């Protein structure tokens, strides 16, 4: 073929030139420029004819390698001339011939006149090319023009600039080669974001990309940057706060010219999170550091650097002599948080340290050095054993640094906890010099002159044969010499003995035969945060190897007080996770169980009910997994045992977060019967509660009407097996709708009113009627028949006031397992009882006997007795009857309200803080004795049956605290039923007091609050009453101003008079502006700063922001005029709250807004309606240009309704920043329902796009089926504007963005619903949005 | 709190029109969405008209579907239903409900405060 095209193109070359020699012989009427072309390639059409579609762009290919190939301009013109009629007529595809012109590696730009004629034939020709092949086109192109110099010669610009011009076409909007989109593309992918335009293009390319510049601003959040989170480390987490772990830059979609900021690292995002306690799952999930390699991220490596310098900085300025305010609580964050990443290998020590070295080198003086080394000590103790030690000596170039040389550094006083951070440098060395003196040689360490004194106290106090812990010289030795075998026997040792208390003599604990050790007293918490990371390792190992040790000695001996506690404390610290938390319940719990030690376990449940704080939800799935088979198998039948199992797995159902439900769950459907019950209905029934109040705080279910397909089925439908139930009415009609749903069918079968009580009265008739022993042991418990023996005792001191001595010999075969039917149907005839009684004597006999059941036979205990009566399925008067046995119960008697009211006046909540619970707790166990194994009833029985049955440990429990989990049940229940109303009062009055003791007042509030805000918006005095009595149960043990604003103290704490409190816009201002002083960090703070890890929120922020809106939850306002309030915080002109910082301001009510039921942030709609509606953009009056300030919040505007527009649209962006998906699900019923209707103009159309274009990509994630409905929406609205608009005049950033949609989401789903669209539209639109179909 | 009291029903002929009015009382504000509901002798109660309050939103039921216009006068604490072109069909109690809730308009969730309705009985 090469060489049939050789002689043919030869022949070309001849004819003409022999046509240039000798004119005007054969040109007599010659068309004008046409035929004569035409004729030339007469011989290579009929070439091109025989030829198949695979040698196309070969024979093209050696045709522009010919042309090329030729010296003289003139004779490549004639044939570029030859070429392009070939185009013409249709004979040549131009893109093949546009492509080899461009792809020629001849063409160069030296090559001056080639590049000119080459380019002009090009503009040519490219114009049919499909939009594709011009966007293919596009590329290269620009990709020729780059390998043009910056500096070149002043002749050659004007041929250079033919290729400019095809630039210029492709670029040309009206000319409609390609999708402008495309072309923005390509040109961004060549010219990113910091490259300037080459010379030759210029103005040409950068003008066009400006054209994009609104399209970007429809796709962003307006004040992102500034947006900040708060740190929940419970369910997943949202995309919008991930990062670039190599860059930390937004991920965004398309090449679109974005704000300058939006290409920045976010560093003042990453550094606030990392600045709060137990950001280490959410610092991970945003740089998807989920543990795959050595990754030594460097961004976070200098994060983290930048933070130590941050903590250096203000470690000046002030702070006095004592403590820090800040500062050493940063320290204090610093020592645990930069142990994790470096632990996993995210950060790199020795990295770190030289690079910190260069930021503190010559930066001013050194306050916190001892700070920094105590720091930098946590690392070097704990890791130095097994790393190589190359990477600890940067260490040495920053002791040289901080410290001075000459004199001596004095010996601290051992007696204040700041010794161990004075003593941290001279401990770093011990730890250098002693990996120097294992494995010698090479490179030995010397101590400095200036550490000689803290290294002689050391040595000398370390040969010491008896340490006291009257000093921290015990710490200090632990934190020195950890890393030494011999040597650290004597420090570690002195402080294990003193809370094992092996010897001197043994202590009781609470009921008959159960004996402890000796010491009670635990190491406070000043000294084990005095001790290293390393240190505290081993007391962690030592401690738990004692209790393995204890565990298989089958002793009878209880655990000392001081080592379960001590032991508790030392489980807070998550950079010991591994072999404290994950140990406990991973090898701690299954070694004592496999041993069936009983006592013990039942120690270390205890211990994790009572001294637990902030575990990770996954490890609380894992224990209540072991709970359930506990409690079935193993033969745990045991009294004390049953119910500390079931007692601790109520605390981890009831207590597990509304986010956390469902991630921790959703892992179990392959097989639910691990993290479920097979007989406890309820646990399960408690289950199901915390499932309904989780899918309905999460907003889980709103947008689908079926639990089918869901997490929620396989979990439910399980618990229909093993414990099938109903739900009352009152109750069922709280669930989420998918839930009743679920529990309409599925029903289940109840035994009626009159079948329990002829059931009871037949068989207490056969128990009258009956002699022998054996006979009535073996009938009255036998397995699998009706559980009516509580009924019996029941109706035997009903009529006889007494039990015979088989009664008590017929509980103890039962056995506690079997015996909560017993209590379950106990529950139901005790309410058939009361429900079917004359007054007077003959009820408050029933009265008199249950509480002699509980309180002086000990049959059942009171809260496993309340708990039933609050899970049962009774309706109406019935429902009013149970939860009238459960007031009467509680108040009626005075066993209950005695020990509430002593055990509130005697004890306090912080553990943490206390030298002597023990004795406390024993004084109150001495006061009021707990019997677990029917003593009362063996003890009045006919002949006393003598119980010796030992008692497991009991450390921390009682029955007052017992109640407080089924005491937040007992007010959900009433709430529910409205006519038993008032005596939820009178419980909170004598009863309210014992929150005090509650792990999480805060969270339940909200939870309450939030779930039942249908049944208390019209009952606010009750609404206030709970909220004053759970709050009001701690004002004697936290600060004041930790929960309630100011105001709300001084306004709503007075009676009622037919004139509410209705708060001003001051109050409302001041309430979020405690949530944006505390995540900005101030010195005085809005709010007292806790011990976070003894509190119920990890960080300051979750903190400011439940208690704000529990307590605008507590308002007797409605939600609707609340949320408003809330949006005229920042969208009217308001003081207090100042401008330019609006962001933050707009951040928090997002944050609360979204986190307060519907009713609250459902306002959101009816604000942007009027907007919508606003002369801003319901009038005509045309602009030049984009108008960026209707919509961009920090522009100036020209009116007040240009203000209120922009501030509305960046509120809606930050309350859509924090909403959930399923708050967002509404979004397209708002789009077509609400704003489709009324959405008429040019500029309504370009707000709809603004609100939410940006976050189109959340339902491109999280929820596809609403991506496809607003898509749809967005053309519906397209075509009523272009019908009720004479013209349009921003159809250029409208079909930008739409082509954006489309390749960036929506590709090819909606095509039919969106032609049908098109095909109404006027032909402008239609020509733009040529290629959207495709 | 918040009070419904339906009024303007009777006995109409078939293709005739009728004008309900619903007089609102109590704790206005706390309304977020009100509707016109209707139950037959032997039916379920239906939905017919739901309008969004202070922005004045309406939605329709297909049943009544151009046939029926709901609205509402915010100063005189009145909800109205314009029913034209009225069918034997449309016999039934009409209540109108008011609800706090925007899944009330978008959704189906139940409305919380209701009237004793009005009966309409088109022959």
């Amino acid at each position: 073929m090469e060489t049939q095209l050789q002689s043919i193109f030869e022949e070309v070359v001849k004819t003409e030139v022999i046509e240039e020699a000798f004119p005007g012989m054969f040109m007599d009427t010659p068309e004008d420029e046409k035929t004569k072309l035409i004729s030339c390639l007469g011989a290579f059409r009929q070439f091109w004819g025989g030829l198949s579609q695979e040698s196309h762009e070969q024979c093209i290919q050696w045709i522009v390698k010919f042309i090329h190939g030729q010296h003289s301009p003139k004779r490549i013109s004639f044939l570029y001339d030859c070429l392009a009629m070939a185009v013409e007529t249709g004979l040549l595809p131009p893109r093949l011939v546009c492509e080899s012109l461009i792809n020629s590696d001849t063409l160069e730009w030296e090559r001056t006149q080639l590049w000119a004629l080459t380019f002009k034939l090009v503009r040519k020709i490219i114009g049919g090319v499909d939009y594709k092949g011009v966007r293919d086109l596009l590329k290269v192109i620009l990709e020729k023009i780059l390998t043009i110099p910056n500096t070149v010669s002043s002749a050659v610009v004007q041929q250079l600039l033919a290729a400019r011009e095809v630039i210029a076409y492709i670029l040309e909007r009206n000319a409609c080669l390609l999708p402008a989109y495309f072309a923005v593309t390509e040109i961004r992918k060549l010219y990113p974001e910091g490259k300037l335009p080459h010379w030759l293009l210029g103005n040409l390319v950068s003008d066009f990309v400006d054209t994009f510049r609104p399209t970007a601003r429809i796709n962003s959040i307006c004040g992102r940057c500034s947006l900040l989170p708060v740190v929940n480390n419970s369910g997943a987490i949202c995309n919008s706060w991930k990062l670039d772990p190599a860059t930390l830059r937004f991920p965004l979609k398309g090449l679109l010219p974005y704000d300058k900021d939006l290409f920045e690292p976010q560093t003042a995002l990453l550094r606030y999170v990392l600045e709060q306690p137990y950001s280490r799952d959410m610092v991970c999930n945003m740089l998807g550091l989920n543990k795959q390699h050595k990754q030594r991220c460097p961004v976070l490596e200098d994060q983290l650097v930048d933070l130590v310098v941050y903590a250096m900085e203000r470690s000046e300025t002030e702070e006095k002599f004592d403590d820090g305010g800040t500062s050493q609580l940063l320290w204090q964050h610093l020592s645990s948080q930069l142990i994790f990443f470096v632990l996993f290998q995210f950060a790199s020590f020795p990295h770190m340290v030289l690079s910190l070295h260069q930021k503190l080198a010559g930066r001013g003086l050194i306050k916190g050095r001892d700070h920094l080394m105590w720091v930098l000590l946590q690392f070097i103790s704990g890791s130095i054993q097994k790393n190589a030690l190359a990477d600890f000596l940067p260490v040495m170039k920053l002791f040289d640094l901080l410290y001075p040389e000459k004199e001596y550094i004095p010996v601290p006083d051992i007696n204040k906890p700041q010794s161990t951070h004075a003593f941290a440098m001279t401990c770093i060395w011990i730890h250098l010099n002693r990996k120097a003196q294992n494995d010698n040689s090479k490179l030995q360490i010397p101590i400095p002159h200036s550490l000689r004194l803290h290294h002689e106290f050391l040595q000398q106090s370390l040969r010491n044969k008896s340490l006291q812990m009257n000093d921290y010289k015990i710490a200090l030795l632990c934190n020195a010499y950890s890393t030494n075998s011999e040597c650290f026997t004597l420090p570690m040792g002195a402080l294990v003995e003193t809370i094992y208390g092996n010897g001197i003599m043994r202590i009781p604990l609470p009921g008959t035969n159960c004996m402890a050790s000796g010491s009670i007293t635990p190491l406070p918490m000043n000294l084990l945060d005095s001790l290293t990371v390393h240190a505290k390792m081993s007391l962690i190992h030592s401690i738990a190897t004692r209790v393995i040790k204890l565990a298989h000695a089958k002793s009878s001996v209880a655990l000392a007080p001081a080592l379960v506690e001590t032991y508790s404390r030392l489980l807070v610290y998550m950079e010991i996770e591994s072999l404290g938390i994950k140990g406990f319940i991973s090898q701690l719990l299954p070694t004592v169980f496999k041993s069936h030690a009983w006592g013990i376990l039942h120690t270390l449940l205890e211990m994790f009910s009572y001294r637990m704080h902030h575990i990770q939800p996954h490890y609380r799935v894992q224990l209540l997994s072991h709970l359930h088979t506990l409690a079935a198998v193993a033969q745990t039948n045991q009294n004390q045992l049953h119910l500390c199992v079931e007692s601790t797995a109520l605390r981890l159902i009831t207590a597990l977060g509304s986010s956390e439900v469902q991630p921790q769950f959703t892992r179990f459907l392959s097989d639910p019967k691990t993290v479920l019950s097979a007989e406890s209905e309820e646990l399960n029934r408690a289950l199901i509660l915390t499932l309904a109040r989780a899918t309905h705080v999460t907003d889980f279910f709103t947008g689908s009407d079926s639990i089918q397909g869901t997490w929620c089925k396989d979990i439910l439908q399980t618990i229909m097996s093993f414990t099938p139930h109903n739900w009352a009415s009152h109750t069922l009609s709280c669930f989420p709708g998918p839930l009743q749903a679920f529990f309409k069918q599925n029903n289940v079968p109840q035994e009626s009113r009159f079948n329990l009580k002829k059931n009871v009265e037949e068989e207490y008739r056969k128990w009258k009627s009956m002699s022998n022993e054996n006979d009535i042991i073996t009938h009255f418990s036998m397995q699998g028949s009706p559980p009516l023996f509580l009924c019996l005792l029941w109706k035997m001191l009903l009529e006889t006031d007494h039990i015979n001595q088989i009664g008590y010999r017929v509980l103890e075969r039962i056995g506690a397992r079997a015996l909560v039917a017993h209590v379950r149907t106990f529950a139901d005839f005790l309410v058939y009882e009361f429900s079917t009684s004359a007054g007077g004597q003959q009820l408050n006999k029933c009265i008199e006997i249950l509480n002699d059941m509980v309180w002086k036979y000990n049959i059942v205990t009171l809260d496993r007795l309340i708990l039933c009566l609050a899970m049962r399925s009774h309706e109406g008067n019935e429902a009013q009857v149970c939860y009238f046995i459960i007031q009467l119960l509680l108040l009626k008697p005075n066993d209950f309200r005695n020990r509430v009211s002593d055990f509130v006046k005697e004890n306090s909540p912080e553990h943490w803080l206390q030298n002597d619970w023990h004795t406390k707790h024993m004084n109150y166990h001495k006061k009021y004795p707990e019997k677990l194994y029917f003593e009362g009833l063996a003890e009045q029985v006919d002949p006393p049956v003598q119980i010796q049955s030992p008692y497991l440990p009991i450390y921390f429990g009682n029955v007052c605290l017992r109640f407080l989990p089924v005491f937040d049940i007992v007010i959900h229940r009433f709430l529910e039923l409205l006519p038993v109303s008032k005596s939820l009062e009178t419980l909170l009055d004598h009863l309210g007091g014992l929150y005090k003791f509650h792990d999480r007042p805060v969270t339940y509030l909200y939870n309450t609050l939030h779930y039942y805000e249908m049944h208390l918006r019209d009952r606010a005095f009750l609404k206030r009453k709970l909220v004053h009595a759970i709050i009001g149960s701690l004002k004697d043990n936290r600060p004041q101003g930790w929960c309630l604003s100011d105001t709300y103290l001084k306004c709503a704490m007075n009676a009622r008079e037919e004139n509410p409190w209705v708060p001003d816009d001051t109050y409302y201002c001041r309430l979020i502006g405690r949530l944006v002083d505390t995540m900005a960090g101030k010195s005085p703070g809005p709010f007292p700063n806790c011990d976070w890890r003894f509190n119920e929120f990890p960080n300051p922020a979750a903190h400011a922001l439940h208690v704000t809106c529990v307590e605008l939850m507590a308002l007797a306002v409605s939600g609707k005029e609340v949320g408003n309030a809330l949006l005229n915080v920042v969208l009217k002109s308001q003081p207090l709250v100042p401008r330019e910082n609006i962001t933050a301001w707009m951040n928090a009510i997002g944050l609360i807004i979204t986190a307060l039921p519907e009713p609250y942030w459902i306002v959101l709609h009816d604000r942007i309606v009027s907007v919508i509606s606003s002369p801003s953009l319901t009038s005509e009056t045309e602009w030049v240009g984009y108008p960026f300030r209707l919509f961009d919040f920090t522009a100036c505007h020209q009116s007040y309704s240009e203000m209120s527009c922009s501030y509305t649209l960046a509120l809606a962006h930050a309350v859509w920043h924090h909403s959930s998906i399923g708050q967002l699900s509404l979004i397209p019923k708002f789009l077509t329902e609400v704003l489709l209707p009324i959405v008429k103009t040019e500029f309504q159309l370009l707000y709809v796009y603004h609100l939410v274009g940006p976050f189109l990509q959340r339902f491109q994630q999280e929820r596809t089926r609403c991506m496809i409905e607003i898509g749809v929406a967005f053309y519906d609205m397209l075509l009523n504007v272009d019908q009720c608009s004479t013209h349009l005049n921003y159809m250029d950033p409208i079909c930008d963005f739409l082509y954006h949609m489309k390749y960036m989401f929506t590709g090819d789903s909606v095509k039919e619903q969106v032609e049908k669209i098109i095909c109404n539209l006027k032909p402008a639109l239609k020509l733009r949005l040529r290629f959207i179909t495709h | 709190q918040v009070q419904l009291v339906e009024s303007g029903g009777g006995l109409v002929q078939a293709g005739a029109s009728l004008r309900l009015s619903c007089a609102v009382s109590g704790r206005t504000g706390s309304i977020y969405t009100m509707g016109w509901f209707r139950q037959a002798p032997g039916k379920e109660r239906e939905v017919v008209a739901r309008t969004t309050w202070t922005p004045g939103s309406t939605k329709y039921a297909d049943s009544v579907k151009g046939r029926v216009a709901i609205s509402r006068d915010i100063a005189k604490n009145t909800l109205y239903l314009q029913m034209n072109n009225l069918k034997p069909e449309d016999t039934a109690v009409y209540y109108c409900a008011a609800c706090a809730y925007g899944t009330c308009y978008y959704g189906d969730r139940a409305y919380e405060y209701w009237g004793q309705g009005t009966q309409v009985t088109v022959s």
